[PDB]
């Protein structure tokens, strides 16, 4: 099908295609056979991996939580007791993913989330309890948990997941954006205010996930932690920017640490060492 | 209620004046009305914080 | 491939764009330069 | 103080000149807007885009 | 007869020519135009200035030293203060614009010095605090002086390592954004076309800065034996398709 | 598809749209376009999100 | 269905409703329109801002009494500190427009009074010293606040006597000019179209103003027994078909 | 879209109406006003 290179032999002209300019801001295609001897050869290759809907397209772990069974007696603050717990959805609080996202500014896509419970009964305890874990999610501007038991989890409106811990809970959510597509990056602010945030913090109100246990107590403690994946489908990717190369301090700024390491190796000797 | 998305501001004001007619001084009243054009547009259900029990 | 769900965010993954143009980013120049020619006439 | 008709009773002057009669930001899903038809239906949902229609009747 | 050399640049009554520059580059290889109706949300009839606004304005000029780090502009905000056009920034609630940037700095055949020109689309600083620490309002509002990379850092504002781009990320990668290299011994101009990149059909002019426009010398700086050691570097910009919408009260800004 | 507004102009008649009268007990569907000068957008709006079978589909 | 008494009228994003109009005025019967090529001579391409700029801007409404003389704007002067319109008139060398005038005044079925509103150009006002004097830029640009006709002379102003039309002329034969009345037992409005009249296809706006606009009464104004003995007057003027030549500093003008 | 089960009630949701006539509450009157027209002539 294509061909890697052509064949190419001898040359001596006044066209020099290796010779360029590079203040021009441009990258002129040359290719091997502009400057050397060359046989044919074919590609055999598509590029399918590289693909942004491929690159994007596989599940990371986005979130990690914790919510816990126990006795509700006498607790005044649920949500601090982890009765039952929040996530305020964002996709830049775990670096990996976040690191591919930011490889590009504007990005469009529908996302498919996975979310998997395990328990853990660190404590004395007779059996392994069965489960069921509630997620809600919880869009700005409707009513949040304050008890793991309150009237909002009739979740009537609100869309929800009812599963076993030690499962996983599988669905797709359309690309829910305001805008055309979802902004890595925000050079702006809510409003012209001297204090107000600065950065894409100021964008991504996204809501929350409510996460809960349906069961009442058992006579002993039961930790469940959940975490939650993210795998992009359907992708659209525009303005490429160069890569992250410190490490991130916060969720949404491009904040980087003090004194940090230096990014770039030192050579273990000269400039002309090998 | 968000910031980014806030919408701007209603008001209203006197261009000329109220002018009553004589052997009159009861108070004089406005209704005012909200509705939506054909234009309208609503996404992403959810629950409403205007209802609760528990 | 027959879709089970009727929103089209259930569907799967898009397969390739095979689109694959880089010179929006290679050669964004105004003057159209030409391999083997001076860069700067 | 408390809930009343007179909460949709715009108070209108005689002989005043260019003074605001009222005043409201736009957040429709608050505010005075909260308790309306239009308000209670838009809090059923998280986004909203289009052209609103306010009206005044004078009596 | 002709050359990627010489040119000439003519917007309203305003017009720029150069004999050494480097072809000139178009972002994205998209040329700005105006808003179609296909892709409009907003349901006002726009303002259309034209010739009024979308004309040439030159900035004070930097000088160029032995040190220096680089400056950094942003835009709209760079033009916020430049007749007309930025009278109609805060005059309206919505607006979209192009530009065409033009970087000046000429020496002679016995200098040398490389400066690198480009354009970044949403470049969201990062704070020098580190941690969760914002960039307030003015700090990214610099107007037409812009925000020089070797000046100290100041509570508040954005941190200020060439070398980190000011957001975390590493200079010699800048070049993956639509740039030019203003490389004296080559170069005496550099310049930019760039149409209106944004998630939106048109946005706030105030409270966003669409994109930035940074010149970083690269290879620094260097004079003939006992010539004054500093060059002077112009930035002349000039908006293009530029369009106003939502007119109401003059908007009042921080600070 | 659907037009959200169509493009208006100045005006200057005798056909008042924006005067009407609520105690017929009818809502005049007046659009922005009968009260300032708009150009033309789309819907690339169904409102099938906001139909009674979705709204207690659930 | 329809009548003069009803109508509306939409420029920009404004818009003004009458339900007790007489009519409309369209001076010379020419309705405004931009300058055609044939006419030209200035060559520099115009700037035509339309929405930004030809929309209805509201004066301070003035105080009708039992014992007003009249009051007297001009334009495009009126307009000087309004919006985008403002601007553009002092950074441009040249422009010109056309107008809607209205002008309102409300009573009742049992007030009185009958305002005379007409649309003079060309209002060259005279010096109260008589003799030669001339006079003083400032005075012939009062700015939105207009000229008080029943305040007291003063240095360097122009005569106010109602009855001589500020020229030596009598005020019966300002009826030769476009104009219209305001008689409240049957006007609540007065509406006047004006369209661009000079003696050359553009011109300064800030050295020259183009027409006044006089609102004066001629029936004295009474009110029914006991009731306040006043009534407002509210002007509100919107520029149409304007241009804009010559773009450049902004202008700095006397005071 | 295969019904499985033989009585209707088992079946999905309807999917969109297509009909959005909201004149039946905004214009329940009995003399047609157009908009433009007086409202009371
Ligand atoms: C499964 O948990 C949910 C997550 C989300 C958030 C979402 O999909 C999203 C993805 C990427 C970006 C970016 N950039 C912003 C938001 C939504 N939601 O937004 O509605 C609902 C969820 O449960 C209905």
């Amino acid at each position: 099908q294509t061909v890697a290179s052509i064949s190419s032999g001898p040359k001596h002209t006044q066209k020099v295609p290796i010779l360029t300019a590079n203040e021009t801001g441009a990258t002129m295609p040359v290719l091997p056979s502009d400057s050397i001897e060359t046989r044919t050869t074919y590609m055999h290759f598509n590029g399918s991996e590289t693909d942004v809907e491929c690159f994007l397209g596989r599940a990371a772990c986005v979130h990690v939580t914790e919510i816990q069974n126990k006795d509700a007696t006498g607790i005044d603050n649920h949500r601090e007791a982890k009765l039952f717990n929040d996530w305020k959805i964002n996709l830049s609080s775990l670096v990996q993913l976040r690191k591919k996202l930011e490889l590009f500014t504007y990005v469009r896509f529908d996302s498919e989330y996975t979310i998997l419970a395990t328990a853990s009964q660190p404590d004395s305890a007779n059996y392994s309890s069965n489960l069921v874990v509630q997620a809600m999610y919880v869009p700005p501007g409707a009513p949040n948990p304050k008890e793991w038991d309150d009237y909002t989890w009739q979740s009537a409106s609100n869309p929800s997941v009812f599963f076993k811990v030690g499962d996983t809970s599988r669905f797709s959510v359309p690309y829910v954006g305001l805008a055309s597509a979802y902004n890595c990056f925000y050079d702006g602010y809510s409003h012209d205010d001297a204090e107000t945030q600065y950065g894409i913090t100021v964008l991504n109100h996204m809501g929350s996930m409510a996460f809960r246990i349906v069961n009442e107590h058992d006579e002993h403690k039961t930790l469940v932690k959940i975490r939650v994946y993210h795998r992009a489908k359907h992708v659209e990717a525009w303005i490429p920017r160069a890569p992250r190369a410190l490490p991130y301090t916060s969720i949404g700024r491009t904040n980087y640490p003090k004194n940090t390491e230096p990014v770039i190796k030192k050579r273990k000797g000269d400039i002309k060492s090998y | 209620p968000d910031t980014y998305t806030s919408a701007g501001f209603l008001s209203c004001w006197y261009q000329t004046s109220l002018i009553l007619p004589p052997e009159t001084t009861g108070q004089v009243y406005l209704l005012s009305f909200i509705s939506a054009c054909p234009d309208f547009k609503l996404r992403l259900m959810k629950d409403t914080q205007t209802i609760s029990q528990t | 491939v027959i879709n089970y769900y009727k929103d089209a965010a259930s569907t799967s993954s898009a397969g390739q764009s095979l689109s694959m143009d880089p010179s929006k980013f290679t050669e964004p120049v105004k003057d159209l330069m030409l391999k083997g020619a001076p860069a700067l006439n | 103080t408390k809930d009343e008709v007179n909460s949709y009773l715009i108070p209108l002057n005689a002989n005043r000149q260019n003074e605001q009669v009222f005043g409201t930001n736009l957040f429709i899903g608050d505010g005075v807007f909260k308790t309306t038809l239009l308000g209670e239906i838009v809090q059923y949902y998280t986004h909203w885009s289009g052209s609103l229609r306010f009206s005044l009747m004078y009596t | 007869g002709y050359s990627d050399r010489v040119q000439q640049i003519t917007l309203g009554n305003s017009t720029i020519t150069t004999q050494e520059a480097a072809n000139a580059v178009v972002c994205y290889a998209e040329w700005p135009e105006y808003l179609p109706d296909v892709d409009a949300s907003d349901v006002n009839k726009t303002s259309k200035p034209d010739t009024s606004v979308c004309r040439f304005y030159t900035l004070d000029s930097k000088t160029w030293t032995t040190g220096s780090k680089g400056w950094c502009w942003k835009l709209p905000d760079a033009l916020k203060d430049m007749g007309v056009f930025g009278q109609n920034m805060f005059f309206h609630s919505l607006g979209r614009s192009g530009y065409t940037v033009h970087v000046q700095c000429n020496a002679t055949k016995f200098h040398s010095g490389c400066l690198l020109v480009v354009v970044i689309p949403e470049h969201q600083l990062a704070s020098h605090e580190g941690g969760n620490v914002s960039v307030k309002y003015t700090f990214t509002h610099p107007g037409e002086r812009g925000i020089d990379l070797s000046s100290a850092n100041e509570v508040g504002g954005p941190v200020k390592d060439v070398i980190y781009n000011m957001n975390g990320t590493l200079l010699g990668n800048l070049l993956i954004f639509p740039h030019q290299f203003i490389n004296l011994r080559t170069n005496n101009t550099a310049t930019i076309v760039i149409p209106y990149i944004n998630s939106v059909p048109i946005d706030s002019m105030t409270r966003h800065n669409n994109v930035s426009l940074m010149v970083i010398p690269i290879a620094p700086l260097t004079v003939p034996t006992g010539a004054t050691p500093s060059l002077p570097i112009t930035v002349t910009i000039a908006p293009m398709c530029t369009e106003f919408s939502g007119i109401r009260s003059k908007s009042i800004v921080p600070q």
